[PDB]
């Protein structure tokens, strides 16, 4: 039995036709408190996966080290670690998925809401969720906290379903993934104006971006 | 539910779902949030269904009793004054969520309610459980200067953001626009992209099926 | 210590073609306890018919009061009330209980006998409106009522086709509810003639 | 909320973000925390938005009948009804008011009234939750006898780092200015604060 | 305090013929009043002519399928690739299931498959380990409303020949595949009107003696 | 109090109260009358909180007796029945309710037919051919479902009370100390000295 | 549920209903709530339904491994011990039983032991066990004899069992009949409480508390 | 714990160690069971180069089990007591699981596997 | 459960002990035994908690059965108080304690004395002349208290024990369906098959 | 308590003031908050004295076997033995302790520990109850590669508010100075840092 202390708000997520993006904001609250704000929720693993953890940060560092360990022991004995045996997005999720409901099946669970997006060796898009609870579910778009709430509803106008995802470019996903990060800094009390953004795309493989800001908001009205 | 309210060029409108829920039941499939305070004044209402209805005919019957001795139209910041003075009376007990909007001699106006009595002003509001959703894209399609035809499709487009992506909301879309000058317009199934579609078979028994014990001609005349 | 589901019981009801139907099961137990089977939820002023569903003290003391409020309503208009009216009338005595209800899940049905058209509603304990074309259900079994209803109901039934929809309704929504049953009543409702039917239902 | 009305050389300014808070959802990013009981006596809001709504339009309806027969009530009037009402309903009540108000006698005043109805006449005074996060800044920068460019300043920086730190508070930041000259208000927004 | 359970909602329906057995549930995924997934399988082929689904909590849900999945492949392993029949099958869920009886799997478990006359069958059971053998059973959270229909038309309760004075029951007979999927389809538009964590998408799983069919519906998605 | 119970025959209405007053671990009284004469034709048994029951009784008692005084006329048993009902509906919903159970067996004389109502507490009303307050009814009911008939004689009602009280005092916990039966019919009311 | 079992002149009677509820919500009305343990032996089931089926089901097999060990079947006192034995090792944790073992040997004639999930364990000719016990006992004790014949005790069960079907809302679906006697069970059919109720009405005479 | 396995196999298929607690009840006094039509009877010699004694206390050769059961030995008699120990517990658990008295076929079955155990069991003769 | 009874006399201990099983609103059996022969002269009877009653006295029962059978003799009845007082002893600090009371009768043969002790689930052990536990001992004590002597006879004993079944049969609010009376004396155990 | 550590030009500072309570009773007043766990890393203690006192110690044993076996220990080394203990002992412990140390490759480093048993490199830390009262001033206030003196005075204008505003914090202000030089001893009485 926990209560978390340090924690990070939403995370959010889509699939495209190539392959997925993830983003998330760079705090780490404390209550009401906004005390830390150099703090990366995006961890990448390998080339080909990125894992996007909100709720409490201690438990987040865990899972760090954690998902940094297995990339180690695959390496071990593994001369096909950089190729046909390098770890994929399904495993390190089934992994993450093991652990998350053991937690909670000892009463003892890791306070999180995690989100895996990757791409796959045959090319296939990868986006599945995880928490605390041990409950998981996959979607074109995906997202914890307020971005369930707020985010979801956004980016499920440009792919509401599977048939979507073919019709939808990389430029058009990031602006809506971009978009949605606005939504929330505007109606979020736990979240901040700078974030993380990751594409995994199979042809152009990962790129992360750092020190994103929020702008072109309205206020004028005011 | 959902409700929104839209302030645009020369008025005012307010939409709303027509979901009305007992738990995680379905109770009408097509209620009518949409309330009258008078001609020119429309309340949307979320929370406790009663306690919503209650309140906007109580203050409607004063609010035509006023207009009667002051020999003047209503104006919305009477009803907001004797709904907010009514509601922080009872301390919260009555459960009423309003949206409220309309045009008078002063101009066209926007404001909401809770519960325990406390009011504010906007361009644009959004209440009730799917009030998230709804937020979401009004904060992301928004603009100073709408027209009414603009505000329309806004203030639409939110309500099935709650209607597809709230589980406390469905069905249908109600509007009502109010317009300087000119009398409101309530436009009851603005939209309707929920219609059950043809059933497989007919459920329509034989004749003698139910066994019966007893039958009786009631008498209901004098 | 649930007063809704302390005696148990249901109510239905449905439109027709040019008709509509209201129906009953029969039982009043305490808790597990059944204590009587002739205990009937369906009452009538004039041509207005209202069904009512919960506590049964309540049910008692509101059919009374409806009774009570109808009587001097017709005095005083030189007329019978009309299932809009008497609708609105339910829902205001029930909500000034607001904050010390009276714990029932009342239904109204009838035909307007200056339009004739054929009208149901329901409520909640403390009088919101709920208004269908199709039907209206309650009581300790209105989640299988829903289901019943929901998948059996077609528009524009005769009224001989009708009884067979709302008993079906009935009868097998009560057979899932260990506090609904021990009987049932299902009334037929036309413009100028109205057959009460009791069905012959499994008793457990 | 952030609030706080600061004395200056020509009056007094009062000052207030934009954020009304329902749990972790932001239910207005453009709220007016900083409202009118009289011509120039205003109040700066914190605590429950119901009950400090209730009880500025009860203070306006006592000044205003105040006027009607006395004329111009002082702040320190203003202060008092505020305080009665307050302090009677304490059990019932969550609400944190700073009144600030300008006499041609008696200049600018403030006086805070926090929670359990008590009275504070101060040269300035910090309310609500992102208050606790300025009170090294504020006492180490507050002079007596600002000037209007500098007690603007004053309170621009100081509750740009109760935004930054509270998140309870946020959006735009507004403000009063009380003077001989009339009534003035201010509007800053988050591309120019937030970079201070 | 931590709760280790939640509810994911959804509902699923199992209907056995003479040469045939179906297994149906919708694809919707929820927590409280949001969606997670509009399309979440839930209805399994766990080899040999069984399918199985456990509803409610998905994550014991998917343990206890993922168990009993295991089950089936050790059975082989230590059993001579024996067949394992359903009414094993059913017993060894059974132990699953009882084996936490005190700190129990928060599901409604359902499987069929035909039995080893080659006729249809469908096992039902609680989430300690009750279990018996029925022609019909709905399950989830729309089992209170689908189960009382499926009564009255699976298998014909309540209905009398016509004419008979309510003396002759109307007689038990196996519907043919294209009656049964009517009937699901059906269970399934209404419980979607109704209850509101059901909508989204059908899936239904038949089995014969020559394997496991798959069709797919949609359904309401408000 | 604890068990109450009543059965309407042809001709009569029969009621049987059982005889213990219990307080604590001691029977303070095994002779208790747990009934009121309400009119001539009209008896009122009762069961339910300590002190609550007498007052109650009584109450109503007093105030059929002034009916009766004021017309010069006996209430019906339909009639004496709605006006407790409506009692008890008052008092359930006042600061402290009444927590009587009460049988009321009567016989019209209009209509020369004996009748059985049984009312609880909250005030719910039924007319029955036989019922019972409290546990008693989870073994009575049953057994009259089974022995009962609508054309039975006051002797074969009282053979059938035999058997309901040899039930309870064959199943029941408590020593309830045997019963007191009145017979309510045409001629008034009258007590069975030895049962 | 309503279980009941008697011992008399020909044997033994045993009685039961078929519903399952889970809470208001009537889950099923073609429950088995006897296990048929060996030709000799029967259990009745009330109570904890996964605690029931798991736990007798379980009694079966140590019956089974008994009878392999020590070449001859296991007595009623024997097999009832076992598990009451084993709930008692569980007593506090939240089992929840009520049932018979019932049953012939030798030894013992027929026997009937009440065991339940607080330990208890009871010899006796009569026990009607679950929420409609006391329906069953009002109708049962007030007509039972030993000398009732084997067609009036069937007929005395099953109309215990229709009489707490129809009060208790806990009871119902359809009717159970077991006769045990020297030479082991014998099942006598299902009867459905939908036409047994009419057609005891119509025969007997009795419910007359119900509208005909 | 004493682990060493001390009964074991030799190449002719012998269990020595067995084989030689045969041999310590070679050397034990005589012991002798005669059942006839309506009894059983056993009979035990007793040693006579120890005068001096007191047959008050000294242990009886023929112990009870239970109030219908006996055991009589020929071998160590201090292994003996361990094996009667165990017997009457066994006895009064069997009396109070199944309700009924121990069979003598039984009481033997269960010494009999005692004996048994301590053949293949390490750290034991 | 719920009533037993014990009394020393001159030459032999009287246990009394009722025979109702009780269960929720339904007396189970009306013949119940509540007590177990742990010797031949040596008798204990219990009263508590469903299950633990029967579960611990013939576990106690076992264990003096195999004391006897090692040992080819019989304990005292102050040997066998003793190890039960220090079973429940060892129990009430358990961590699902016994709730089991029990009287011990017995006959010391090497003293000739008839001996009865009282011990509770806490294991509290007191020798005394006269014996109860629960409700029963507020009525009997007293009762005892005024028409026991010390050189009673068993006839005497009996008609005494009498006094006191009728005492708890007039003022008990439960119906405990009389009692089953056993003697311990010189000659061991027997029970009155007529009371 | 009100502690804190900023790095600078020369290395790293860590500052502390000497209040223990035990409700409103102060239990001690020269309490020494800032802690050796070896040559050149220390720590800051703030929550409960017990749990802080026990993690310190066996922190210091852990890296006294470290030196013993693998030489000087670096500071990310000894806040990640801190992290170990605060994060695996999370239910059963209260300490926000700040992490300090120099190396001569890495210079001044700060890692701060809240109470989940997080990791957080930052150029400077503030933690305890009375770092509530600073977070606005030292934000304003902060630059990176001061001096020593500009340091001192910092974190002595710093304290001096959050031991003004808060109650739980009072005393003296101790601080120690962690340079390639070695380790220095500050201490600044109430008399000079209250009139600041
Ligand atoms: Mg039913
Ligand atoms: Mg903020
Ligand atoms: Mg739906
Ligand atoms: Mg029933």
């Amino acid at each position: 039995t926990q209560q978390p202390i340090v924690t990070g708000t939403s995370v959010i997520s889509m699939k495209y036709d190539n392959g997925v993006i993830i983003a998330a904001d760079n705090l780490g609250s404390y209550g009401s408190l906004l005390r830390f704000n150099g703090v990366e929720r995006l961890i990448p693993v390998g080339d080909n996966t990125v894992v996007g953890i909100s709720g409490d940060i201690s438990d987040m560092q865990h899972i760090e080290r954690l998902l940094k360990d297995l990339v180690t022991e695959n390496a071990y004995d593994n001369p096909l670690a950089d190729a046909e045996e390098a770890l994929e997005p399904s495993y390190i999720f089934e992994y993450l998925a093991t652990v998350m409901y053991q937690r909670r099946s000892k009463m003892n669970p890791l306070w999180n809401a995690i989100i895996v997006a990757g791409v796959q060796s045959n090319g296939d898009q990868f986006l599945r969720y995880v928490n605390l609870l041990g409950v998981t579910y996959s979607s074109p778009t995906l997202a914890t906290g307020f971005g369930a709430h707020m985010a979801n509803p956004l980016l499920r106008k440009v792919v509401d379903r599977e048939s979507d995802i073919p019709k939808t470019t990389v430029q058009v996903a990031e602006e809506a993934i971009v978009n949605a990060m606005r939504v929330l800094y505007y109606r979020d009390a736990r979240s901040s104006r700078n974030f993380s953004l990751a594409i995994i795309d199979k042809n152009t493989g990962l790129t992360f971006k750092k020190n994103l800001q929020v702008e072109n908001m309205k206020w004028d009205f005011a | 539910t959902t409700i929104v309210g839209v302030k645009f060029n020369n008025g005012v409108v307010i939409a709303a779902d027509t979901r009305s829920t007992q738990g995680p039941i379905v109770a009408d499939k097509n209620c009518a949030k949409l309330h009258r305070i008078s001609p020119k004044i429309w309340c949307a209402g979320a929370g406790t269904a009663a306690d919503t209805e209650a309140v906007t005919q109580l203050i409607g019957s004063n609010i035509e009793l006023h207009s009667l001795y002051t020999s003047r139209e209503p104006r919305v910041v009477s009803a907001l004054q004797m709904l907010k003075q009514h509601l922080f009376k009872y301390q919260g007990h009555i459960g009423a969520y309003l949206i409220v909007a309309g045009v008078d001699p002063t101009g066209s106006h926007l404001f909401s309610i809770h519960a325990h009595g406390s009011t504010d002003v906007g361009y644009y509001l959004s209440l009730g459980s799917g009030s998230l959703a709804a937020m979401a894209v009004l904060e992301s399609h928004w603009k100073q200067d709408l027209t009414k035809e603009e505000a329309i499709k806004l203030a639409s487009d939110a309500i099935q953001a709650g209607i597809w992506n709230d589980l406390g909301s469905g069905s249908n879309v109600d509007v009502c626009v109010m317009e300087i000058g000119k009398d409101a317009e309530y436009l009851r199934n603005y939209l309707t992209p929920n219609v059950r579609e043809e059933k497989q078979k007919s459920y329509k028994f034989p004749r003698g099926t139910t066994a019966v014990l007893k039958e009786s001609i009631v008498n209901i005349c004098d | 210590s649930d007063p809704s589901s302390i005696n148990g019981g249901i109510v239905v009801a449905m439109t027709g073609k040019d008709c509509v139907a209201i129906a009953c099961d029969l039982r009043l137990g305490s808790q597990s306890l059944g204590v009587s089977n002739k205990f009937e939820k369906i009452f009538h002023y004039g041509h207005v018919f209202l069904g009512i569903t919960g506590l049964a003290t309540d049910v008692t003391t509101l059919n009374e009061m409806f009774r009570y409020k109808t009587n001097l309503y017709k005095l005083k208009e030189e007329r019978a009330i009309e299932p809009e009216t008497f609708t609105q009338l339910v829902s205001s005595s029930l909500y000034e209980r607001r904050f010390g209800p009276y714990f029932v899940g009342p239904v109204v049905a009838g035909i307007n006998s200056k339009s004739g058209k054929p009208f149901i509603a329901g409520f909640d304990l403390i009088g919101c409106i709920d208004e269908a074309k199709d039907f209206i259900v309650s009581g300790t079994a209105s989640d299988q009522l829903f289901g019943m209803c929901e998948s059996l109901y077609e528009p524009n039934l005769e009224p001989e086709d009708l009884f067979e929809t709302i008993s079906q309704a009935l009868l097998n929504a009560a057979d899932r509810d260990a506090l609904s049953g021990w009987g049932a009543v299902v009334y037929i409702i036309k413009k100028d003639e109205v057959v009460k039917r009791y069905l012959k239902m499994r008793q457990d | 909320t952030s609030i706080m009305a600061v004395t200056f050389k020509d009056g007094v300014i009062l000052g207030a973000d934009s954020r009304t808070t329902t749990g972790a959802y932001i239910a207005n990013r453009v709220t007016d925390k900083l409202t009118r009981v009289h011509d120039k006596i205003w109040c700066c809001r914190s605590g429950s938005a119901a009950d400090t709504q209730a009880i500025a339009d009860i203070v306006q309806y006592h000044l205003e009948l105040y006027t009607s027969q006395y004329g111009t009530p002082s702040t320190e009037t203003a202060a008092s009804v505020f305080k009665e009402l307050c302090y009677e309903n304490k059990d019932n009540l969550t609400a944190g008011i700073i009144v600030a108000g300008y006499d041609d006698k008696n200049k600018g005043e403030v006086y805070t009234i926090p929670l359990g109805g008590s009275v504070h006449k101060l040269p300035y005074a910090i309310a609500g939750s992102g208050s606790t996060f300025i009170y090294g800044y504020c006492d180490k920068n507050f002079r007596e006898n600002m000037s209007k460019e500098e007690t603007v300043d004053f309170i621009k920086h100081s509750l740009s780092q109760a935004i930054k730190w509270d998140g309870s508070s946020g959006g735009v930041i507004r403000m009063v200015v009380l003077t001989a000259a009339g009534v003035e208000r201010l509007i800053f927004y988050p591309d120019e604060y937030e970079q201070l | 305090q931590f709760n280790p359970y939640g509810d994911n909602g959804g509902t699923i329906l199992g209907i056995a013929g003479e040469d045939f057995a179906v297994l149906a549930g919708d694809t919707r995924n929820i927590t409280d009043y949001s969606i997670n997934s509009r399309y979440e399988p839930k209805v399994f082929d766990c080899g040999d002519n069984i399918v199985m689904s456990a509803n409610g909590f998905a994550a014991d849900g998917d343990a206890l399928v993922k168990r009993f999945k295991n089950s089936v492949k050790w059975y082989h392993f230590d059993h001579n690739d024996k067949k394992l029949s359903i009414n094993s099958a059913a017993r060894n869920i059974q132990h699953l299931l009882y084996g936490k009886r005190f700190f129990p799997y928060y599901v409604h478990t359902i499987i069929a498959g035909l039995d080893e006359d080659g006729k249809g069958a469908v096992y039902s059971f609680d989430p300690v380990g009750s279990y018996e053998r029925e022609q019909c059973r709905a399950g989830g959270a729309a089992a209170s409303l689908i189960m009382p229909f499926l009564d009255n038309q699976v298998n014909f309760k309540n209905q009398y020949e016509p004419g008979t004075n309510g003396k002759v029951k109307k007689p038990l007979k196996y519907l043919s595949v294209e009656e049964v999927i009517k009937l699901v389809r059906d269970s399934f538009t209404s419980a979607t009107e109704r209850h509101i964590q059901v909508g989204d998408g059908l899936e239904i799983l038949i089995v014969t003696k020559d394997g496991v069919r798959k069709e797919f519906y949609e359904l309401k998605r408000d | 109090m604890d068990i109450i119970l009543g059965i309407r025959v042809q001709d009569s209405v029969i009621l049987a109260s059982s005889k213990a007053v219990t307080r604590g671990i001691s029977v303070l009284k095994d002779s208790d009358d747990k009934t009121r004469q309400l009119s001539p034709h009209t008896l009122m048994s009762f069961a339910g909180e300590a002190g609550d029951t007498v007052q109650f009784a009584e109450y109503i008692q007093a105030n059929i007796q002034l009916y009766s005084i004021r017309e010069d006329y006996e209430l019906s048993p339909q009639a004496v029945s709605s006006f407790v009902r409506q009692e008890l509906a008052k008092s359930i919903r006042s600061r402290r309710p009444y927590q009587v159970n009460v049988l009321i067996g009567g016989y019209d004389k209009k209509k020369n037919k004996p009748e059985l109502y049984q009312i609880d507490y909250l005030g719910t009303k039924v007319e029955l051919p036989y019922g019972a307050h409290g546990y008693s009814g989870f073994y009575t009911f049953s057994l009259l479902d089974h022995h009962y008939r609508p054309d039975m004689t006051t002797e074969e009602g009282l053979d059938l009370l035999k058997l309901c009280v040899q039930e309870l005092e064959k199943r029941m916990p408590m020593d309830f100390k045997g019963v007191i039966v009145k017979i309510v019919d045409k001629d008034g009311i009258r007590q069975v000295d030895d049962f | 549920t309503t279980t009941l079992a008697f011992r008399f002149q020909g044997g033994i009677i045993v009685a039961v209903d078929s519903r399952a509820t889970a809470g208001n919500w009537v889950a099923s009305q073609t429950v088995k709530k006897v296990i048929e343990i060996n030709p000799f032996l029967l259990g009745t089931m009330a109570g904890g339904a996964a605690d029931c089926q798991f736990w007798e089901t379980w009694l079966g097999s140590q019956c089974r491994l008994h009878e392999l060990r020590e070449k001859e079947r296991i007595s009623v006192a024997a097999a009832s011990k076992i598990l009451s034995n084993l709930v008692y090792q569980y007593k506090g944790a939240g089992l929840s039983m009520g049932t018979m073992i019932c049953g012939y040997t030798r030894k013992e004639g027929p026997t009937i032991y009440y065991v339940d999930s607080d330990g208890t364990r009871l010899k006796g000719d009569i026990f009607c066990v679950g929420s409609g016990q006391t329906f069953a006992y009002g109708v049962l004790d007030s007509n039972y004899k030993w000398d009732l014949s084997v067609e009036d005790a069937l007929y005395l069960g099953k109309r215990s069992i229709l009489a707490a079907a129809h009060r208790d809302a806990y009871s119902g679906g359809s009717v159970n009949l077991y006769h045990v006697t020297e030479d082991g069970w014998i099942y006598h059919g299902n009867h459905d409480v939908g036409e047994l109720f009419w057609k005891v009405k119509e025969e007997e005479g009795s419910f007359n508390n119900v509208i005909g | 714990g004493y682990d060493r396995a001390l009964s074991i196999f030799s190449p002719d298929g012998h269990i020595f160690q067995v084989e030689y607690a045969l041999e310590a009840v070679k050397r034990g006094t005589c012991a002798v069971g005669v059942k006839g039509k309506n009894c059983v009877v056993l009979g035990c010699e007793r040693r006579s180069t120890l005068k001096l004694q007191d047959t008050r206390i000294t242990p009886s050769k023929v112990s009870k089990i239970d109030s219908h059961v006996v055991l009589s030995f020929s071998g160590l008699n201090a292994d003996s007591r361990i094996l009667i120990e165990k017997a009457r517990v066994e006895a009064q658990s069997h009396r109070l699981t199944l309700e009924d008295p121990v069979t003598v076929e039984y009481l033997t079955r269960y010494v009999a596997g005692v004996q048994q155990r301590y053949t293949q069991s390490g750290g034991v003769r």
